[PDB]
């Protein structure tokens, strides 16, 4: 707001240049495997198991995510998990998961994180069904923001998702995933993403910029507030074909200003799309849609979150699914050292 | 209704990345 647009341009004109000095210069093996006693696994995902863990020397829990190396290799993952991790150590913003240590051995890469104890917000999502439109709006501005900070860095994110949002303590937001986040200041071309969430310049084999973020925040606030996303299947090839199609039926208790507001990302012309026009980010900051929001108060966690997750205690994990354990195997031999010498 | 058809789908459970 005028003086407030100005205190933004200021602070993203400073975080740049702590992002610089980090990106620039990584840190690197910053643990070992065997100061942590291996708890249960929160969660897992194409690439990766997340595991809760517990710091031997200190009694501290963390949530690790381990790859196999073998594994990075064979699904053509090499340079997307070292975006990961340069890109996580050098990001610092409320709403995303702390990169505390990484490190890796002869088997596998680790990365460890703060533990986020409410789980993803899928898990609540499809608990209770939809979230009414000031609920999913609380969240929407978390990430409105969040994007706004990772843009400004030329970071795209590209893996927006539910399953990929955590809550907090507080019931705010912390964004993990970063696995196919890359600094670009360009055009890019990976096919990479979660099938519903795909923006159909994706799809349609076309370079993409930072738009596809802000499309994946339309089709993420149409599924937070319907209780099912707007493009659905049985098979991935079924969600594409109606990705590109561009029809898009909104539920009949969606507020005017929320469809108005989903149009203008749901946008099939990265040309007409908010977010990637002349104003960029301001089209969405200041839709209709977010006329009641504080975007200070949110970015300062001073708004009184709609839903608080309750835990009885650390490592707590009752907000998590459970999941088959597998037993993490180390080879007697390196894999893959070449490929994975930054990391 | 939208919501019986999504709930009656294959991809209700959580959502795995593209790597194929
Ligand atoms: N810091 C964290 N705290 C708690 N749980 C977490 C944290 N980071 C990840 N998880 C959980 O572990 C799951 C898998 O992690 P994720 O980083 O999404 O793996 P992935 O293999 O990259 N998944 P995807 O690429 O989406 O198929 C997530 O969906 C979360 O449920
Ligand atoms: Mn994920
Ligand atoms: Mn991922």
């Amino acid at each position: 707001k005028g003086s407030e647009q100005e205190s933004v341009k200021e602070f993203l004109a400073k975080a740049k240049e702590d992002f610089l000095k980090k990106w620039e210069n990584p840190a690197q093996n910053t643990a070992h495997l065997d100061q942590f006693e291996r708890i249960k696994t929160l969660g897992t995902g194409s690439f990766g198991r997340v595991m809760l863990v517990k710091h031997k020397e200190t009694g501290n829990h963390f949530a690790m995510k381990i790859l196999d190396k073998q594994k990075v290799v064979k699904l053509k993952q090499i340079e997307h998990t070292l975006n990961e991790k340069r890109i996580l150590q050098a990001v610092n913003f409320p709403f995303l998961v702390k990169l505390e240590y990484s490190f890796k051995d002869n088997s596998n890469l680790y990365m460890v994180m703060e533990y986020v104890p409410g789980g993803e917000m899928f898990s609540h999502l499809r608990r209770i069904g939809r979230f009414s439109e000031p609920h999913a709006r609380f969240y929407a501005a978390q990430i409105v923001l969040t994007f706004e900070y990772l843009h400004s860095l030329d970071l795209i994110y590209r893996d927006l998702k539910p399953e990929n949002l955590l809550i907090d303590q507080q019931g705010y937001i912390q964004v993990t995933d970063f696995g196919f986040a890359k600094r670009v200041k360009g055009r890019t071309w990976t096919l990479c993403g979660t099938p519903e969430y795909l923006a159909p310049e994706i799809i349609l084999s076309k370079g993409y910029n930072k738009a596809v973020d802000w499309w994946a925040l339309g089709v993420l606030i149409y599924e937070m507030a319907a209780g099912y996303p707007p493009f659905f299947a049985d098979q991935p090839i079924q969600i594409y074909e109606k990705i590109v199609s561009g029809k898009v039926r909104f539920p009949s208790h969606f507020s005017s200003d929320l469809k108005d507001l989903l149009r203008n990302l749901l946008q099939v012309d990265l040309t007409k799309r908010f977010g990637n026009l002349k104003d960029g980010v301001n089209d969405i900051k200041n839709h209709k849609w977010f006329a009641t929001t504080d975007w200070i108060a949110i970015y300062q966690r001073k708004v009184e979150a709609p839903f608080i997750p309750k835990f009885k205690g650390p490592g707590d994990t009752s907000n998590f699914d459970d999941y088959e354990e597998e037993e993490i195997r180390v080879s007697i031999n390196e894999k893959c050292g070449k490929e994975f010498s930054e990391f | 209704t939208t919501y019986a058809d999504f709930i009656a789908s294959g991809r209700t459970g959580r959502r795995n990345a593209i790597h194929d």
